[PDB]
């Protein structure tokens, strides 16, 4: 819903297990914790030249 | 992923924020609120509430 | 049902065109049997 | 006009001007066809207004594309049945182990435990009764498992029974199949097998009376008589069934197990006392049915016969307490109050669950006539104000009654 | 949701009517009671 | 527990007691505490109560006040009827805490819940122990066993003292107050409940014997077309 | 003019002696002294033996 | 025209009867019980 | 609207259950049976237990 | 679609057979492609979501409940289409809640 | 009770059954097998006799519904009842005749028997 | 004396169940699939439908002798009009019997 | 934890999340303040007690007048393990690999195809978390237990292919996890070492054997005695031998002796 509203923070609980999953869960480690993903800008499609390689002499 | 933030207390309470098309701004804001209170009571803001 | 019916539980009144539509209809049975047609009840639906 | 919706299905009022509608009699609701039009469905094959196709497509693969099987396929069928002493060997194991494996009852104090149900129980003894003939009582099996001693002896029984049938074969089967045989073209003892077979069914119907189920005792203990081919079995066997029909208010087939059990006595072993049980089992049916005379006279022999055993003079003194009373009410019973009187629980409960009711399950309310379903008009065992048989007329035959103002 | 019973004590009830000097309820309390003697002369 | 040291003999069943078995009571779900007003002419209610023990899911809870209430009025009773009845539970709580499966709130676990200072009886350490675990397990759903009539079933008008002014409606859950505030406000029979778990069979006992308005106007009424070949005087 | 009736306007007949007479009660019976089954008071069988002494 | 159903329909289980049972009835109820609290509220309480 | 409807039945085992007497009988049934020559109580023998020696 | 797994929906209905031609697997998309995985359930065990099997999972839960309620000492029926309407039936039930077989069977007798 | 009115039914009799001539020795406990047979008679008084005209009268009234007619008659009332929307009436094809060569037999051996 | 009667809230307002959009259960691949029932506490040892051939004379013993049901042997429409069937009708046949659509035989 | 799922229960079912339902959540039944409209303040415990609490009596809730089911019975216990091992693993697939750890000793694996080494490996998984979810039940009744179910007990982990742990092998090591950030709320039972319990719950299994045929054989004995008659049924012989026999058999496949 909106932001504004009421109906948008009225679930206070049962959105996440408390339990997390042995498989791909982990903790923050700290600030040199490199985390798959972040990103300080906002990045719809966060690619890279692994995912997205460029073709170009230099990379822009 | 759910488009939420989670809070697990020591008394085995949980309280939940919505981030959905939240700024990350205001993720930190109810981070800090999360960190900020007990979740062990609901209590209005009246006269005969102000004396716990 | 004693109790009930001095106290009155359920309908005063009752139904009174009965009694002779009653007759009626056996007189008709009677008219039926005479020119050999099969009997019919008299309330199939309205009941 | 048009108060609610507008199909028929619609429950307010409609009008012809505004919403005609053929005319549908009854028909299946919105949810699903009610019973009221299943009865159509069943005795008229179609709904009752005729509107509806009989589509019974399901029905018919349910029966008669199961029930339809080739005569080739089934002449070869009947030469493939498994053999019948493997399949008795595996079910006697399955229904021991089963037997085996059921816990021990935890005896509380100060309350009644449940005992555990027999859940694992009652394929294995489907398929040993459906093997060897004879139907065992769920009721009987859970007392006897319940009880310790009767446990103990029903194990003992069944592994015997086991080891003679897997070390030597089936004597009933064998049995049967002389017979056949010899009637296509004598009699031995009681083999062991046979004997720890009635022994167990015994056992079972023991433990069904110290639950209270006296009819499916008796039922047990007639489809054991017919595996016991000695005097001393057959006699032990018809005393058993004389008590049990007792307690089972079963008079008459009483009476006749205790004077066969009685007959049994020349060709027993004098140390048995069935044929005094059998006596005490004819007396006693004959007290219930109210001949006090026939009861003393019986119990006079059988004390003559066995000079005093106990049970048959426990009998005759409360036959002579019940002597030194008779007479000082009404010198004797009376012929036609004989038998009327009702003594056991065992009837209560029959009449509980079989009585006539006040509206239903009398004969006023639904007659039977072969099989078949009638109202209380159509009673031809009755011609009652109200029957449909007073009004037969004379047929144009001839004048059968006197009667002037009907019939 | 609470509920007040329509089957109520009545005056013409055999039961009848009660004494709150009596009764015993969350909102009655004769603990801290004083009695007072009050002269209506003049 | 989760922390593993190692990684950095035989067991058996104690008796069951409230405090040394409060994890146990957090795990379980549903909690019910006897009371002796309960062993009123049957101990029906009692054996329906221990047949829920091994469901894994149900606990019991007797106390050493309700254990001698039983005893007392087994022992002096106008009513043999409960003098059994409180005999027979005696012996069925006996059983149940000899095996394991209700919990046993000792005299010494009473003192260090009950509050301090505070007179202590039967009705009172009922809701002393229903308001300490609504208190602290909060996720245990809390039954009571007591009568129909017993005055303790009600605690915010027969057991409620007087116009305290240091107590208010949320004094049962604030974790500095006494046990025995929580008797004032509704929020204690809010949170516990008092069920019947299985009154014994509904049927009527012979009232062929006793008056009947009915039965009473054939007493004097003339039946000689009644009978053919008995009739009687 | 009469307006749709909630569910406690309907619990209300229930309140009344006139409800309960009629549907919510049971009966005195005793087994049939020669019957075995059960019998109330006052109505007998279709026997010769409950015709002459009717229990 | 804004009249709070998705907030008011989840306290139908404070209301009672028909209230409690149909939408429409404990949506008036509630929102006629919560403008009559507020105006208490601001001007009488 | 022929309506219907369905039914759950549960029948389950109490030890405990103790049934209320059914079986006894009016003054009037008593004296009748005495007139006409029945015993006012059911006559009951005892009846030997299954004994499964002589097999 | 530019890939259309075999149960998402595209100009059709959701049909039991035709979306899940087995329950137990699951079908993803990886690398461009149908890939079918077994189906898994996540479970709380020693303070963590553990994986199972879907299928004995739920085959087992299935099983418990059945054998739990079939060794219950008990037993229930259920008589369907009843001819009767249910407000009179419930008025008739209410005579006989609560009571043992014998005055059930009595009263219903006797009514 | 009778089912269809809920009315209160009542057996009405003679007292003095073993003075009369007629009914003497009848059993009423249960009717006979059917409407136009001779009523029940207790074992004892199986060698009782009826009076003559009594006695062919009563034969006459029975013979009456030996015939086939009366099949067609009670056919007849099946289907008219049937339509008549009565429940519980078999079809006049499944319904089957109440007086037949071998019970009719068997049942003069009967009266034979009792006399 | 008198048993507990109480008046149900379900016999005064039941709606019907939500339906299902475009035939989708949205937590079909979410939830355990378990027997209908089961979870919920719904259990029977027998089930006796009374719409079944077998219960037809317990069905009309139950039933009232007053009550009367009349088109027993006839009917008012004629029953030799050939029309269509149900739609579920349709879709069983539909469903069963899909050989019988055109060049329905895998070739070669 | 009352309406949801029990202590013993093996349905994982989340009370806050409604992953069961088919609707969106209309009306919240258990609410105790009107503010509670847009924030149900749940999740705290005087909170999510009403909540849960006013929930109806579910298959496992087993409610107060309904008759309960004796879940907490080692007899009963036992059989579900033996039951969970025998949907696990097939009857063809448990003769197979009989065959073949009795022909080469775990070496033969390379002839079973890749669907049964999974089948064999999600049996063993499915029951190892069935243990864990009934420990507490039968740490808690292995007071009277009977010897048929406590050398089940052994039977069930041989037919699910799982060694027990003593002081293929599956309860040897815990599921990998952070303390810091394992699910340690109370109310929820749930074992942290299992290795630890299983092994001592093995050991008290043992023990509890050994006991029950010391027992066994005490009262044989002084029957006998009472008796004063060498008269011992061939029933109860053949018994005590195959149990004999059947005992240490078991125990040796997973390596315990019974001494
Ligand atoms: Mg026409
Ligand atoms: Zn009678």
């Amino acid at each position: 819903s909106s932001i504004f509203s009421p109906r948008y923070d009225w679930r206070t609980s049962g959105v996440h297990d408390i339990a997390p999953r042995d498989e791909g869960d982990f903790l923050y480690q700290g600030p040199q914790h490199v985390l798959p993903g972040a990103h300080p800008l906002p990045l719809h499609h966060p690619h890279n030249t692994i995912t997205r390689p460029v073709i170009s002499p230099y990379i822009p | 992923p759910e488009m939420a933030i989670t809070g697990v207390y020591r008394d085995g309470s949980e309280r939940s924020y919505n981030t959905k098309n939240l700024s990350p701004m205001g993720i930190f804001l109810r981070l800090n609120n999360l960190v900020s209170t007990a979740n062990d009571y609901d209590q209005p803001f009246c006269a005969s509430h102000l004396h716990f | 049902s004693q109790f009930l019916k001095r106290t009155f539980v359920g309908g005063m009144g009752y139904n009174v065109k009965r009694p002779y539509r009653i007759e009626i209809r056996m007189e008709h049975d009677k008219k039926r049997r005479m020119r050999r047609r099969n009997i019919g009840c008299r309330r199939m639906m309205k009941s | 006009y048009q108060r609610g919706g507008w199909s028929p299905g619609s429950k307010h009022q409609k009008h012809m001007t505004l919403n005609p509608t053929l005319y549908l009699y009854r028909f299946p609701g919105p949810h699903g066809p009610g019973p009221y039009t299943m009865k159509y469905w069943w005795t008229l094959g179609c709904f009752p207004t005729g509107m509806e196709v009989p589509f019974r497509l399901h029905e018919f693969l349910s029966t008669y594309q199961q029930e339809h099987v080739p005569v080739e396929v089934e002449e070869w069928l009947r030469c493939y049945i498994k053999d019948p002493l493997s399949e008795l060997v595996n079910a006697s194991n399955d229904f021991f182990k089963a037997v085996e494996v059921y816990p021990e009852v935890e005896s509380a104090r100060g309350y009644k435990t449940l005992q555990p149900s027999i859940a694992p129980l009652l394929v294995p003894m489907k398929k040993f009764e459906e093997q060897l003939g004879v139907k065992i009582s769920p009721v009987g099996l859970r007392s006897v498992l319940s009880n310790p001693v009767l446990k103990d002896r029903f194990l003992d029984d069944l592994f015997d029974y086991k080891s003679y049938v897997e070390k030597g074969g089936s004597t009933p089967h064998r049995r049967l199949a002389r017979s056949r045989f010899e009637g296509s073209l004598p009699a031995e003892t009681t083999a062991d097998d046979e004997r720890s077979l009635i022994l167990l069914l015994t056992t079972i119907s023991e433990g069904c009376i110290n639950a209270g189920n006296y009819s499916d005792a008796a039922s047990v203990l007639a489809d054991a008589l017919m595996f016991c081919h000695d005097p001393d079995s057959q006699a032990t066997t018809h005393a058993n069934i004389s008590f049990a029909s007792l307690l089972n208010a079963d008079f008459k087939g009483a009476e006749y197990n205790g004077r066969e059990a009685a007959l049994l006595q020349p060709q027993v072993k004098p140390t048995s006392t069935a044929c005094a049980r059998g006596y005490v089992g004819w007396a006693a049916a004959a007290a219930y049915q109210d001949d006090f005379e026939k009861a003393e006279a019986i119990v006079k022999d059988g004390l003559t016969l066995y000079v005093g055993n106990e049970h048959l003079e426990k009998l005759a003194n409360k036959l002579q307490a019940l002597r030194e009373e008779q007479p000082s009410v009404y010198k004797q019973v009376p012929r036609s109050l004989r038998e009327s009187r009702s003594h056991l629980p065992s009837q209560q409960s029959r009449g509980l669950l079989s009585g006539s009711g006040k509206g239903f399950s009398n004969e006023f309310d639904w007659v039977e006539f072969k099989n078949k379903l009638y109202p209380s008009k159509m009673d031809p065992r009755n011609n009652e104000m109200g029957s449909v048989f007073r009004r037969v007329g004379d047929l144009g035959s001839f004048i059968s009654t006197s009667r002037s103002m009907e019939r | 949701a609470p509920f007040k019973s329509v089957l109520r004590r009545h005056k013409h009830h055999p039961e009848g009517l009660p004494l709150y000097n009596d009764m015993s309820k969350q909102w009655l309390c004769r603990e801290g009671e004083r009695w007072w003697l009050l002269d209506a002369r003049g | 527990n989760a922390l593993n040291p190692l990684t950095s003999p035989k067991l058996k069943r104690p008796l069951m007691t409230m405090l040394s078995q409060l994890e146990y009571l957090n795990s379980i779900d549903s909690v019910f505490i006897l009371h002796s007003s309960l062993m009123a002419t049957s101990t029906d209610q009692l054996v329906s109560a221990v047949r829920r023990l091994p469901s894994g899911k149900d606990s019991l809870i007797v106390t050493m006040s309700c254990l001698r209430a039983l005893s007392v009025k087994s022992l002096t009773s106008p009513s043999m009827k409960e003098r059994i009845a409180c005999a027979r539970a005696l012996e069925i709580v006996s059983y149940e805490l000899e095996k394991g499966r209700a919990v046993l709130l000792p005299f010494s676990e009473e003192i260090l819940l009950h509050d301090a200072g505070a007179y202590c009886d039967e009705d009172l350490m009922l809701w002393t122990v229903a308001a300490f675990l609504a208190r602290e397990l909060p996720l245990v759903k809390v039954h009571t066993l007591m009568h129909s009539n017993c005055t303790a079933r009600t605690p915010y008008r027969f057991l409620k003292g007087g116009h305290n002014l240091l107590v208010s409606s949320r004094s049962l859950y604030d974790k500095g107050a006494p046990l025995l505030s929580s008797l004032h406000s509704k929020e204690l029979r809010l949170v516990t409940h008092n069920v019947r778990l299985r009154t014994p069979v509904r049927d009527r006992k012979c009232t062929l014997q006793y008056y009947n308005p009915i039965r009473a106007r054939f007493v004097y009424r003339r039946d000689k077309p009644l009978f053919d070949k008995y009739h009687v005087t | 003019p009469k307006r749709k009736k909630n569910p406690m306007q309907l619990r209300r007949k229930v309140y009344g002696l006139h409800f309960k007479e009629k549907y919510l009660k049971m009966e005195e019976w005793y087994y049939c002294p020669l019957c075995a089954e059960p019998k109330k008071p006052g109505e007998w069988c279709r026997r010769e033996d409950c015709r002459q002494i009717k229990p | 025209h804004y009249r709070a159903k998705l907030e008011l329909d989840r306290i139908r289980s404070m209301l009672r009867g028909r209230a409690r049972l149909e939408r429409k009835v404990g949506l008036k109820r509630l929102f006629f019980l919560m403008r009559t609290q507020t105006r208490y509220r601001v001007e009488q309480q | 609207t022929k309506k219907s409807s369905h039914l759950v039945l549960t029948l389950a085992e109490d030890p405990e259950m103790v049934l209320p007497d059914r079986t006894c009988l009016p003054y009037s049934s008593l004296m009748s049976m005495k007139r006409a020559g029945l015993s006012a109580q059911p006559t009951v023998i005892d009846v030997p237990a299954i004994t499964a020696d002589g097999i | 679609p530019r890939i259309l797994l075999d149960r998402s929906l595209w100009k059709s209905l959701w049909i039991t057979k035709l979306q899940l031609p087995d329950i137990n697997r699951w079908e993803r998309v990886v690398n461009s492609r149908r890939v079918t995985e077994d189906r898994y359930a996540f479970v709380e065990e020693e303070g963590v979501m553990h994986k199972v099997n879907w299928g004995l999972y739920c085959e087992r839960l299935e099983t418990e409940l059945t054998v739990t309620q079939e060794r219950l000492p008990q037993h229930t029926l259920l008589m369907k289409a009843v001819p009767s309407s249910w407000k009179k039936l419930d008025i008739d039930i209410s005579v006989i809640r609560g009571l043992s077989l014998r005055e059930a069977m009595a009263q219903c007798k006797l009514s | 009770r009778r089912r269809t009115d809920a009315v209160a039914m009542y057996f009405v009799e003679y007292k003095n059954r073993d003075m009369s001539d007629n009914h003497k020795g009848e059993d009423y406990s249960a009717g006979p097998e059917r409407f136009f047979l001779p009523p029940r008679i207790v074992e004892t008084e199986k060698g009782i006799q009826r009076p003559p005209h009594m006695q062919m009268a009563f034969d006459r009234w029975a013979s009456k519904f030996k015939t086939e007619e009366f099949h067609h008659w009670w056919r007849l009332r099946h289907a008219k009842l049937r339509y008549w929307g009565v429940r519980n009436v078999p079809h006049p094809s499944d319904v089957d005749p109440l007086w037949t060569e071998k019970e009719e037999e068997e049942w003069h051996n009967e009266m034979l028997a009792n006399t | 004396m008198y048993a507990r009667f109480r008046t149900r809230s379900k016999f005064y307002f039941r709606p019907a169940r939500p339906a299902l959009a475009y035939n989708v259960d949205p937590n079909v691949m979410r939830r355990p699939k378990v027997k209908r029932g089961l979870l919920k506490g719904t259990y029977s040892d027998e089930t006796v439908d009374l719409r079944d051939r077998e219960r037809l004379e317990l069905l009309e013993s139950m039933r009232h002798p007053r009550e009367r049901d009349f088109y027993q042997d006839h009917t008012y429409h004629n029953q030799w009009l050939r029309r269509d069937l149900e739609k579920h009708q349709k879709q069983q046949l539909a469903a069963r019997y899909k050989y019988f659509a055109p060049d329905f035989e895998i070739s070669p | 934890v009352y309406g949801g799922s029990g202590r013993g229960d093996l349905l994982y079912e989340n009370p806050d999340a409604r992953r069961h339902s088919g609707r969106a959540l209309g009306v919240l039944n258990g609410v105790r303040h009107s503010s509670q409209a847009t924030m149900p303040e749940s999740g705290q415990l005087y909170y999510r007690k009403l909540i849960l609490h006013s929930r109806p009596p579910n298959g496992s809730c087993a409610g107060l007048q309904r008759h309960c089911h004796d879940t907490c019975n080692w007899s009963y216990l036992i059989p579900s393990l033996h039951r969970c091992a025998e949907s696990a693993i097939s009857a063809k697939l448990w003769e197979k690999m009989c065959q073949l750890g009795l022909e080469d000793r775990s070496k033969a694996w390379v002839n079973l195809t890749q669907y049964e080494r999974q089948r064999v490996r999600d049996g063993q998984n499915l029951y190892r978390y069935e243990v864990h979810q009934r420990l507490p039940l039968l740490e808690e009744s292995i007071g009277w237990a009977q010897l048929d179910d406590l050398l089940g007990w052994f039977r069930s982990a041989r037919r699910a292919w799982v060694r027990l742990p003593t002081s293929s092998s599956a309860m040897s090591c815990r599921l990998e996890g952070h303390a810091d950030s394992r699910d340690t709320t109370p109310g929820r039972n749930q074992v942290f070492d299992t290795p630890e319990r299983v092994e001592q719950l093995t050991e008290a299994t043992v023990h509890r054997i050994r006991e029950e045929l010391q027992r066994l054989n005490r009262s044989e004995r002084s029957d006998c005695e009472g008796s004063a008659a060498m008269r011992a049924s061939a029933r109860r012989l053949a018994r005590d031998e195959e149990l004999s026999r059947c005992v240490e058999e078991e125990l040796g496949w997973h390596g315990v002796a019974l001494q």
